[PDB]
């Protein structure tokens, strides 16, 4: 058929008159799917295979199907991705293929009870959480680096300050740096249509720290969408669970002492002022080695400045090849 | 006289190195072993 | 020692006189005289020595295993594991001693042919047998002692 | 090595001896030319 | 020792962050080799 190849055409002409344009946005996926294997798509032979826990950036307008997007791989080219809705209709298709999907079992019953498909088979129930298969996330991470044991204190905070310098300096131009002095761990989307809309309302909420901490969601997403990476100095969150449901899901640093035999020793060159608190400061610590490595997204787990130094460079490095 | 001239007799006790040998590095357990199964090599009982 | 008790000294004595002699002598290689008879004769399973047709051991072959034992060499606990370890050793004391005559390491390192009786196996049979005649032994006193009431 | 760390992160943020603060400086310039290979 | 294990197993988890984009020894001396024999030894006892 020659319409099948007239769109074939002109899809690949607009690909390739948009290879040099800005990127719109980026979208979270939370199944594995595969954009290459399905046989809708406007253009075979040129679809995303990616798994979860990904990043895709779609640029241009396509159809409320499919659009195109770009993966973080370094050399991805121009791929396709499926619409949430289309996602959803797909997924639909993954257990239609099984034997039974709704009440009737196939357990030796054929022929006696039909039991016609209600309400309760299509996805309009299970909506006590009903995730969707896309979230809004900032189009590049802001970094968020923990400290050792608990922010806020002298020994945490000449740990991260040092590294905040290196950042400016060496990466001057194309970074910038802001601090996040309010509350960060309230991210919430799914609790109410608008909790605290107005100031006005005299409401619980509504004179509460949550409608600044809502507001401070997306100006993350704004410095992103200008292209500079941006980094976060909040001054509260200290565990990976904390900041990991929320909308950011952003890039999470570890700067550790080897042993907290070297870490006790190491508040007390500080002073007498830090004794107070060293109680608080080692039960926060070993809390943090107990949460799994692979929460974490990278790990400096060594002691010189200067290697320390480098190894968050080369990984950003990798972030600025890979999205470029 | 007492202290430095012992330091020498130990340093060169502790890094003397083996006689050559090659380094074949493709026998497994040697040690002991080796000289003790040499022993079992050439073992002639006493005869009266 | 061993040239002691065959005053001639062939090279070859009666598996029998292995027991005595192995107590007379001191650990580690000997087995001391106040040893157990069950310690002794389960080093004497480890040892595994073949048996001649005229029930004697050989000098030579008898010092390995006493070596083989002591030091814990290339000892698999058991399995086709011992055929591959013993290979491997017969690989490298002829990568050390090329001029050791075939004879001589069969004689040391004996190939293990399933028919042979070694000497485990006539300290394996006599313990089975010593352990069943105790467990009939038991046996018999436990249903003469439940029956007297 | 983390002692070293910290060093030069309150190296960055810091820049009578306490009256003068010319001379907080100065203690702060001096104390750089010490570790110098030369 | 610690310092090589150290560079070797940090070097495998940098290379994670790289995925992306995309041995040496002086002969022991007799005192050190006996000394790690009589390690072992004395070890097996346990």
């Amino acid at each position: 058929e020659s319409a099948r190849r007239e769109v074939e055409s002109q899809a690949q002409q607009q690909l390739e008159r948009a290879k040099h344009k800005p990127v719109a946005f980026a979208v979270r996926t939370n199944v594995s799917y595969c954009g290459v294997l399905d046989e809708e798509c406007p253009v075979q032979g040129s679809g995303v295979n990616f798994e979860a826990k990904d990043f895709l950036h779609i640029k241009e307008k396509y159809s409320n199907d499919w659009w195109i997007g770009r993966l973080v791989k370094e050399g991805g080219d121009i791929a396709f991705i499926p619409s949430p809705q289309r996602l959803e209709s797909i997924r639909l298709k993954q257990e239609q293929k099984a034997r039974r999907s709704g009440n009737p079992s196939s357990l030796s019953d054929i022929g006696n009870r039909r039991s016609p498909p209600p309400s309760l088979a299509k996805q309009k129930q299970k909506q006590a959480e009903h995730v969707p298969p896309y979230d809004v996330v900032p189009s590049m991470r802001p970094v968020v680096l923990v400290g050792p044991s608990l922010k806020g204190y002298e020994v945490t905070d000449m740990m991260q300050k040092a590294l905040f310098d290196f950042l400016k300096h060496r990466f001057d131009g194309r970074i910038s740096i802001t601090r996040v002095t309010a509350d960060l761990s309230l991210a919430k989307r799914s609790v109410l249509n608008n909790p605290g809309k107005r100031t006005i309302i005299e409401r619980s909420s509504a004179r509460s720290s949550i409608a600044e901490v809502q507001s401070e969601i997306e100006r993350i997403f704004e410095l992103a969408k200008s292209l500079q990476l941006v980094v976060l100095d909040a001054d509260t969150i200290n565990h990976p669970a904390q900041l990991a449901k929320t909308s950011l899901a952003p890039i999470i640093v570890f700067v550790k002492v080897s042993s907290p035999k070297v870490l006790q020793r190491l508040i007390r060159s500080r002073g007498k002022s830090q004794m107070k608190h060293l109680t608080v400061q080692m039960m926060a610590y070993d809390k943090l080695v107990q949460c799994p490595p692979e929460s974490f997204d990278v790990i400096l787990d060594e002691n010189q400045l200067e290697d320390a130094c480098e190894h968050l460079a080369e990984y950003l490095e990798v972030y600025w090849r890979a999205t470029h | 006289p007492f202290f430095f001239v012992n330091i020498f007799v130990a340093l060169i006790i502790i890094t003397f190195q083996e006689q050559g040998d090659k380094m074949m590095e493709e026998y497994s357990l040697e040690k002991n072993e080796r000289a003790c199964i040499d022993f079992a090599i050439s073992a002639k009982p006493l005869t009266r | 020692v061993w040239a002691e008790y065959d005053p001639a000294a062939w090279g070859r004595m009666p598996y029998l006189d292995m027991y005595q002699m192995l107590r007379h002598m001191s650990p580690p290689l000997g087995l001391g005289k106040k040893c157990p008879a069950r310690v002794a004769y389960k080093r004497l399973l480890r040892m595994d020595l073949p048996v001649a047709d005229d029930n004697t051991v050989h000098f030579n072959s008898t010092l390995m295993a006493l070596i083989r034992t002591a030091l814990d060499i290339k000892i698999a606990k058991g399995g086709a594991d011992k055929q591959q370890m013993d290979a491997e050793l017969r690989k490298e004391m002829m990568a050390i001693w090329p001029n050791l005559s075939q004879k001589t390491l069969d004689l040391l390192v004996t190939p293990h042919k399933s028919t042979d009786l070694t000497v485990g196996k006539i300290y394996a049979a006599m313990m089975i047998m010593e352990y069943y005649r105790q467990s009939k032994a038991k046996k018999l006193q436990a249903m003469r002692e439940e029956q007297d009431r | 090595g983390y002692m070293e760390w910290i060093s030069k992160a309150e190296e960055v943020i810091l820049a009578s001896t306490f009256f003068h603060k010319k001379e907080r400086r100065m203690r702060f310039y001096i104390r750089r030319m010490v570790k110098t290979q030369a | 020792e610690e310092e090589e294990a150290a560079n070797q197993k940090l070097a495998l988890q940098k290379a994670k962050e790289v995925a992306e984009v995309s041995n040496q020894k002086p002969a022991k001396s007799v005192w050190e080799q006996r000394t790690s024999e009589m390690r072992k030894q004395n070890l097996l006892a346990s």
